[PDB]
């Protein structure tokens, strides 16, 4: 009748954070040390962290030291895991469990143990823009679309700085698919067009990425 | 419970104005009002409370006035530094409600977009994607309104907008709006159509071209 249900997880980019939780049914963790353990590819397990009654102690595995914090909550029965940094190897499934049950000495296994929430870190901390042309056609407008780069910032400039008048960077937006987009625009003379060429130059420095796109009709 | 009600939403303004919000609870709460500022993608910072008394650091031409179910934020002689949201908040020994805010924004005339409108380009295509991307250029005040129609079909939750903040020469707004489909999707529509509406237009104002010239 005793259970306990992880919360949270799913994909994380590497150097991300991710927070679970873990509720109880039947019984109350006050009296328990509780655990959080989980499960890598490879099929074993790897125990990651305890929280003793009172929270009098926490411990952590050596690979998880310094980045990865435990609390626990007695009075509404829960327990917490802070990830930080996080990296390819901390993929894994991850678990809460009590120790003891109602035996309860100053030792005991793992008695009791929730389903699992599934964590997964992916390789890449960082990913550049495709930059695609905005085409022209009094005032003739075009610009850059700066599509799926993470994280923010990325930098547009225009013809490499000598152009500021009449442009207009927005603020990035965040796409349902977790990358950010954002379009610089510039409003110039439309005679100027068969002329005058326009090159925006992008950058984006966490993935080292520079792009300059000639923007014609 | 109570309800804070702050006036106006924008307060359109030139440096040097007095200006004044305000901020009515559905009843009262004695001098329990506190009044914030906050910036674009910044944290609310803390200026008045307890109905006036300053925090330390603020400047002494900021104000607060008011009890019971009355209040109002005073900025004496706007600075530069001073455009930006106020938020009142009654707080309470556990909970805490805010008024909706009020934007201070630097005045000028009514503006309408100018209006671009620009096709996915083909390399794009050639990756599965579409984005079509609407421009309305240098408007004022903030508030418009985009609708995509795609051979004549109002398009509904496939678009994303987003805004800049007023222009440092020209205290106007920018927005765009990006369609997206996949190329089946793309491929079978010919027009493709931003329709715009703003205060300053009179009707509204489409931009549209047909897929592949
Ligand atoms: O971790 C030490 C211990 O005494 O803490 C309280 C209970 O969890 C017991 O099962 C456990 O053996």
């Amino acid at each position: 009748e005793v259970q306990l249900v992880e919360s949270g997880g799913g994909l994380v980019k590497a150097g991300g954070s991710l927070i679970l939780s873990c509720g109880v049914s039947n019984f109350r963790i006050s009296a328990h040390t509780m655990n959080w353990v989980r499960r890598v590819p490879g099929g074993g397990l790897e125990w990651v962290a305890s929280i003793s009654t009172s929270s009098t102690y926490r411990d952590y595995a050596d690979a998880v030291k310094g980045r990865f914090t435990v609390s626990r909550d007695d009075l509404e029965d829960f327990v917490y895991l802070q990830m930080h940094k996080m990296r390819v190897e901390d993929t894994a499934i991850y678990y809460c469990a009590r120790k003891g049950s109602d035996r309860l000495s100053d030792n005991d296994p793992f008695d009791a143990w929730g389903p699992g929430t599934v964590v997964t870190v992916s390789p890449a901390s960082t990913k550049g823009p495709s930059v695609f042309p905005l085409a022209p056609s009094g005032t003739a407008a075009l610009g850059c679309l700066v599509k799926d780069y993470f994280p923010e910032p990325v930098t547009v400039s225009w013809n490499s700085g000598a152009l500021t008048s009449g442009v207009h960077t927005f603020p990035a937006v965040l796409q349902s698919s977790g990358l950010y987009s954002l379009s610089s625009v510039v409003t110039v003379p439309s005679s100027s067009l068969g002329t005058q060429t326009y090159i925006c130059n992008v950058n984006h420095k966490p993935s080292n990425t520079k792009v300059d796109k000639k923007v014609e009709p | 419970a109570v309800v804070m009600t702050q006036s106006p939403s924008t307060l359109s303004a030139s440096v040097g104005d007095t200006i004044t919000i305000t901020c009515r609870a559905s009843q009262s709460i004695e001098t329990w009002l506190a009044w914030y500022q906050q910036k674009p993608g910044k944290a609310p910072k803390l200026l008045i409370y307890k109905a006036s008394t300053l925090k330390t650091g603020v400047p002494s031409r900021f104000s607060g006035s008011g009890s019971g179910t009355e209040f109002t934020l005073t900025i004496s002689g706007l600075q530069f530094d001073d455009f930006a949201t106020y938020h009142c908040q009654h707080y309470a020994g556990y909970s805490a409600t805010f008024g909706q805010g009020t934007r201070v924004e630097i005045k000028r005339t009514v503006a309408a977009p100018s209006v671009f409108i620009f096709p996915p380009s083909d390399e794009q295509l050639k990756s599965g994607t579409a984005s079509v991307v609407c421009l309305l250029n240098n408007f004022y005040p903030r508030e418009a309104k985009v609708q995509w129609k795609v051979d004549n079909a109002l398009q509904s939750g496939n678009s994303q907008e987003s805004v800049t903040e007023q222009d440092s020469k020209d205290s106007t707004y920018s927005l765009s709006s990006t369609l997206t489909l996949s190329k089946a999707d793309y491929e079978k529509h010919k027009v493709y159509a931003c329709e715009v509406t703003h205060q300053g237009l009179s009707s509204p104002v489409t931009k549209s071209f047909n897929r592949g010239e």
